RNA sequence: CUCUUAAGGUAGCCAAAUGCCUCGUCAUCUAAUUAGUGACGCGCAUGAAUGGAUUAACGAGAUUCCCACUGUCCCUAUCUA
RNA sequence: UAUCUGGUUGAUCCUGCCAGUAGUCAUAUGCUUGUCUCAAAGAUUAAGCCAUGCAUGUCUAAGUAUAAGCAAUACAGUGAAACUGCGAAUGGCUCAUUAAAUCAGUUAUCGUUUAUUUGAUAGUUCCCUACAUGGUAUAACUGUGGUAAUUCUAGAGCUAAUACAUGCUUAAAAUCUCAGAUGUAUUUAUUAGAUUGAUGAUUCAUAAUAACUUUUCGAAUCGCAUGGCCUUGUGCUGGCGAUGGUUCAUUCAAAUUUCUGCCCUAUCAACUUUCGAUGGUAGGAUAGUGGCCUACCAUGGUUUCAACGGGUAACGGGGAAUAAGGGUUCGAUUCCGGAGAGGGAGCCUGAGAAACGGCUACCACAUCCAAGGAAGGCAGCAGGCGCGCAAAUUACCCAAUCCUAAUUCAGGGAGGUAGUGACAAUAAAUAACGAUACAUGUAAUUGGAAUGAGUACAAUGUAAAUACCUUAACGAGGAACAAUUGGAGGGCAAGUCUGGUGCCAGCAGCCGCGGUAAUUCCAGCUCCAAUAGCGUAUAUUAAAGUUGUUGCAGUUAAAAAGCUCGUAGUUGAACUUUGGGCCCGGUUGCAACGGGGCCUUUCUUUUACUUUGAAAAAAUUAGAGUGUUCAAAGCAGGCGUAUUGCUCGAAUAUAUUAGCAUGGAAUAAUAGAAUAGGACG
RNA sequence: ACCCACUCGGCACCUUACGAGAAAUCAAAGUCUUUGGGUUCUGGGGGGAGUAUGGUCGCAAGGCUGAAACUUAAAGGAAUUG
RNA sequence: GCCCGUCGCUAGUACCGAUUGAAUGGCUUAGUGAGGCCUCAGGAUCUGCUAGCGGAGAAUUUGGACAAACUUGGUCAUUUAGAGGAACUAAAAGUCGUAACAAGGUUUCCGUAGGUGAACCUGCGGAAGGAUCAUU
């Protein structure tokens, strides 16, 4: 048969299901960032834990070690490119001190709201899901996109999806066709 | 198990072919031939994955059927002909010649050469034996036998092969200070000079190689290929000349084009 | 058939081995040829690789070498007089490697007369050149009076189909005559 | 609880060569068993040197079953003195 | 992400387990189920039994064509059948057997076979054809049939070969025998093979002499072009190939093989050796080594450092889950190796099979029969029965991947595609925004926008599709286009709400609730948790420092043998070159840390250990780069145009058992010279 | 023989514990999460059960070795107050 | 207050058990032994060469080794029936007594032996886990 297909889980559930403080913090994050459920928070914390483990294993190595240098520089480059890690924190010790909100901020659902394209995080969510937002010349209909700190200056409405283009929509068409008859002629 | 295997499942093919994981269940099994199964490079791989001229194995067969491809002077219409080290692939249509050599990463690099030097090839002398009727001969790395060799040619030497008359024109000996290619192991694809040869009678002979960057590595005698003297290779070396830059320096060279 | 594997033939510790890999063709054995004397009957056995072996049964003639002068005459084998491995092969007159047989010796006597001209057992100066260093031995020549030479089979009749050999000499002859006179 | 004895049969064992009822009841053995064996025991009337229980070996002792074997029989016939 | 909590008590601190908790490519099962990608899937119980259909055939220019087959002066094209050759020993499936067996890593073949590929290689053949031999040969074909029945085949008449069997031409030169022989293949003997090739090492390669073969090889083959010279003749020479062929080498392989490493068990301590067990000699057999087998001989071989025996619901490994570290558990299963095709055994062909979609017999099943007989092997693909807690279509296709063949063309249930599919995994619809009233929120007080879930012109995708992307039109107000699964005493987030029942019905993993005041049952409302998922059962992992090497406990909670001796095992006091010093010199900032060279009385026992290097397949893991739209993934891809194109990549680390190479000489062991049989001349 | 002082070895004792322990208490039951001097044996919740079975020893009584099914949320230790 | 055992009922689990019990599988002594292979033969009829002499050769057949399988018996292992026997556990408001916890009213407990409906009693030696750390 053909080679196995690799696949991995992208989240991890909490050890304690019913910790009230964790539940309140998770609900705060979901309300602030307009998240669908706790699985998005779980995914972000899982990614943060993977990054933290990598940075820890690198930090246990001696300084100026070839592997530590290469992999830590690559991880710092990726994090600053995605904009999760600030430009003044390229040390690999502030990587460990990263938080869930740092990743949640670089979300396309967060960035569309922070760029004024939407009135709320939920408005940004529905606008993205409805193909109304284009990152470059490409429609991105997924709230989790991790804008790369250079597409941020390019997040605009799509040529389709009639908030940044020519067409007047689909419900406006039927509304006009009904208003023309309701006018009398 | 009851006879020789004729299939080659994917993920069992040599990794230096850089085959797709999910293209199919099977990989092109190198037919019997001059070099090896592992150390070879099927013409279908060289034509559909390294040159991108053909898109399918059917197109590879179509290319091969019209005598277009030529390996070491002969047509070699075999779809999975085991082309290997120092073999010369020449196509009369799209007339350029490649000498199959190892890049720094140990893959068979696409190395265009000229017609004026595609005529010859190099070959490591695998053995020196007396054949029938007392006629001495040499067996080379590519399974070639050459009768009446120079009486000074020993094992681990290299012989230039005309590849038109199929005869020895020149020979390089194995000695300290000679340019050598690494044809296997971790250092596969590196190029350097012989520093010393530790004997290890009974076991495996070890040879120390020093590249032009003064990096010194030891490797088994089985996978070293003399290619000349330092600064004068008898063949055209690939783009990297077997330097084995570290990963950091490779990243720097990659980022030096912005 | 006959198996040469070590899956039977219990281990050196004495443990009985369980049976895996039911008998394989590449491990096969075959039955002895048990080469007899007279009325040559050689059969071809198709062996591994498409090769061929020759089971010689009932062999009457063989190529025997003197090895003192290098003649290697073809002769008739009379019988088996000694066998280091089994006296039953002597009793049944079975031809096999290392068997002590008696050969006709008349081609060797004829060669000796036509080469030296020295009346072993009863072109002019060639015999003079083959000079007085012509006596062979007091035990190799005393057999010529009876016209039978003790020889040792050197080929494997069941393997090659031939029953070649060499005429015993020196300490080998002395040892084999001592064995013969001890057992007869 | 009574009546009652010198003591009221203990340890054991049993339809046993000791149990009437009785061809006792259950199981096994068999197609079929008043037989045999193993169990049960309010045991007419088992039981401790009137020795109790069990025992390897032994037995021209009594008994049941199985294999072999065969005129014991089916079913008789023939031969010798 | 190195975490605990509830339960023994009137209360306390412990031991200690039960219970809770989270994960599981880990199996079921319940409820629910809208979208995209990805796709496990009759392994567990039965390697149990199988109806039916398919899964291995194959032709070029180049083996054989008189099809009475097609087509417009031998056929010359195509081409049925057949002969011939090759393949059918690959693949795919399954895990039953198997515990030093397989397997893994690592060795050897100076101990062997090797179809095929690639390269090289053969002037030596004959005791009245070579301008080319025979049927001793026949198939298909033609015709006559038998049988109820099978891929049954009989008699008769042809016909060919790269089928079968014979059979010459190659001078020239050349060395021995007394005119002949000396090629190569086989067998034996002998010689050289040095210090005239090679290896660490050979009786190696090779050569030579003498001979020997139920006798090999040394093209009586085929296609396309036909050229040149000349006495123009059936003249003489000369191309490119195909096929075949002896030997060597090579490759694909195979077969043995070195060393080390397997789970539980002593309620297995002795095992093997009569009937080979350990070794020697010789023979036989093998492709070859070898007690592989035989004859003789010897009494050996293994074992508490666990042999041998027994169990495994044991194929081994790469790996998987969980994991602070150490570990624990799993691995039938996408790759590698092994084994098997109902159980055995035997064997033909073939290079390669002890083959099973090959044969033969037995055993067990079981099929058709006209009862005479004949035919069987789904642990291949579908599919059926049975077994069960437990697992899908009797679909399409060779378009990719490759494989096979005479080979570009044909074949392939290999494979791919789709159907079934909440195995598992990735992304994330069920609404968003205003106006108005009340106190940012609320009340079915209203509005205009947006979209895909669907359906569908076309198009893309595809072998044909289907689905995905992209979209003409349609396709929201209860946006009814209505999200569920378990809970609300504690653990553990969420009610002392209302009705019901009243130690009943029931809940409750545990503690417990319910006996008329139920925060626990049955319901309504509300609320909680996760969410297209949630619960339940079993197993396993962490929690478990409740298996403890790290790292447990033993006075009283379970546990110090009644006591001493003592073998194996484990462990074992100290000591032998240290310290001066002068130089050369690398890495991080003149200083530190790291090496080497000299003296200072100083220039090849045995191991363990440790450093570095090769090694440990790929896939998987970690990890670099890369906008699959993100992501799981994949190894892609990227950049200026109207090109007649330039280019980066598919790294790196990891296995430290065992073997190999190498530096060191602390630590631990080992031996030197004592009746000197000692060290240097 | 006795006294004084020291010393080695021994049966123990008193106080205090830096320390240890759950505590009772302990100069070891200390030098243990700052966990490693060497070594032997034993235990893994309570019952079933030191039972059944097998082996072995004994004249016997019994000794040594020694399960499982099943069942249970406690059993137990020290201490406090009644 | 707590509490122990016999006995009686119900349910479940395991054990012993006559039956020279039964079934399955492994191994194996002995006996028989298919089949192919090698081998000693054998000669349908088939064709070549001069009544002869060679070659190919089916049926059949000798002896071997390889050996399935069967029968007999033995042994091992795993399941399983069984009259009867003898325990354990759960549920318990059943019957009898009160053995232990207070000096539990005979201090308790251990080893051993005997006895008794039952817990238990008694003898011998031991322990304090005793109800005594104590009479220079
Ligand atoms: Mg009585
Ligand atoms: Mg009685
Ligand atoms: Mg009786
Ligand atoms: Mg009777
Ligand atoms: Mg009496
Ligand atoms: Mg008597
Ligand atoms: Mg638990
Ligand atoms: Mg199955
Ligand atoms: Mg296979
Ligand atoms: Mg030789
Ligand atoms: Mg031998
Ligand atoms: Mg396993
Ligand atoms: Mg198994
Ligand atoms: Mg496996
Ligand atoms: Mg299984
Ligand atoms: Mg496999
Ligand atoms: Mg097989
Ligand atoms: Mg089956
Ligand atoms: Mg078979
Ligand atoms: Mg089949
Ligand atoms: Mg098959
Ligand atoms: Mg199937
Ligand atoms: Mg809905
Ligand atoms: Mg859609
Ligand atoms: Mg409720
Ligand atoms: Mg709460
Ligand atoms: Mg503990
Ligand atoms: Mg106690
Ligand atoms: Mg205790
Ligand atoms: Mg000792
Ligand atoms: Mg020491
Ligand atoms: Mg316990
Ligand atoms: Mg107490
Ligand atoms: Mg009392
Ligand atoms: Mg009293
Ligand atoms: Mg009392």
């Amino acid at each position: 048969p053909r080679a196995p297909r690799t696949y991995s889980k992208t989240y991890s559930t909490p050890k304690r299901p019913y910790e009230s403080s964790r539940l309140d913090a998770e609900l705060k994050l979901a309300g602030e960032f307009g998240l669908k459920n706790k699985k998005e928070i779980y995914r972000i914390s899982f990614q943060l834990s993977k990054i933290r483990r990598a940075a820890r294993d690198l930090l246990t190595r001696d300084e100026k070690d070839p592997k530590r240098l290469f992999e830590g520089n690559a991880l710092i480059r990726r994090l600053v490119r995605v904009g999760v890690l600030s430009e003044d924190k390229k040390k690999l010790d502030y990587v460990l001190a990263l938080k869930v909100e740092d990743f949640l901020e670089r979300r396309l659902q967060t960035q569309v709201y922070k760029l004024g394209l939407a009135k709320s995080v939920h408005h940004a969510r529905v606008l993205i899901t409805q193909r109304h937002i284009a990152v470059g010349k490409q429609i991105v209909n997924i709230p989790s996109f991790m804008v790369r700190l250079d597409s941020e200056k390019h997040i605009d409405f799509a040529p389709t999806s009639p908030f940044g283009g020519a067409r007047p929509g689909r419900v406006a068409r039927r509304n006009a066709a009904r208003k023309a008859e309701a006018s009398g002629e | 198990a009851r006879g020789p295997k004729k299939h080659l499942k994917r993920l069992a093919a040599p990794h230096h072919w850089l085959l797709d994981k999910l293209s199919g269940c099977y990989a092109p099994r190198p037919s019997a031939g001059p070099h090896k199964l592992r150390e070879s490079l099927p013409l279908i791989v060289f034509l559909r994955n390294r040159l991108k001229y053909a898109l399918n194995g059917r197109e590879v067969k179509a290319i091969l059927m019209q005598r277009h491809v030529k390996v070491d002077g002969k047509v070699r219409t075999d779809t999975t002909y085991p082309a290997g080290f120092m073999d010369v692939i020449t196509l009369d249509a799209t007339n350029e010649n490649f000498r199959l050599v190892y890049d720094v990463k140990g893959r068979f690099a696409v190395h265009r050469i000229t017609d004026e030097e595609a005529s010859y090839k190099l070959g490591k002398v695998k053995k020196v034996q007396l054949g029938k009727k007392g006629v001495p001969y040499v067996v080379t790395h590519d399974g070639r036998t050459i009768r009446y060799p120079d009486p000074n040619i020993k094992v681990n030497d290299t012989v230039k092969i005309d590849l038109a008359s199929g005869k020895i024109t020149d020979f390089i000996k194995f000695d300290a200070g000679k340019l050598v290619y690494v044809t296997g192991g971790r250092n596969l694809g590196r190029i350097g000079t012989i520093v010393h040869k530790e004997r290890h009678d009974g076991g495996f002979d070890l040879v120390h190689i020093k590249d032009s960057l003064d990096n010194t590595f030891v490797t088994r005698l089985n996978n070293v290929f003399v290619i000349g003297e330092q600064g004068k290779p008898y063949i055209s070396l690939p783009k990297g000349k077997g330097i084995k830059l570290s990963i950091a320096e490779e990243r720097d060279r990659r980022r030096a084009q912005q | 058939g006959i198996s040469r594997d070590s899956r039977h033939k219990r281990s050196a510790t004495g443990a009985k081995r369980a049976q895996f890999r039911k008998k394989r063709k590449f491990e096969l054995g075959r039955q002895p040829a048990n080469t007899k004397i007279g009325a040559k009957r050689i059969h071809s056995v198709r062996t591994r690789g498409g090769n061929k072996k020759y089971r010689a049964l009932r062999i009457e003639t063989g190529n025997f070498s003197w090895a003192s002068e290098g003649i290697s005459k073809k002769t008739r084998i009379a019988g088996v007089v000694y066998h280091p491995s089994n006296n039953e092969l002597v009793r049944t007159n079975t031809l096999t490697k290392a068997a002590i047989v008696q050969i006709d010796a008349t081609p060797f006597r004829q060669w000796f007369e036509a080469h030296y001209g020295q009346t072993l057992g009863k072109a002019e100066r060639k015999w003079a050149a083959r000079a007085a260093s012509a006596k062979i031995e007091s035990s190799v020549e005393s057999q010529f009076s009876a016209g039978r030479l003790y020889a040792c089979i050197s080929s494997r009749p069941g393997q090659s189909g031939r029953c070649d050999g060499y005429i015993l000499e020196g300490e080998e002859l002395a040892f084999y005559l001592r064995r013969l006179t001890a057992k007869k």
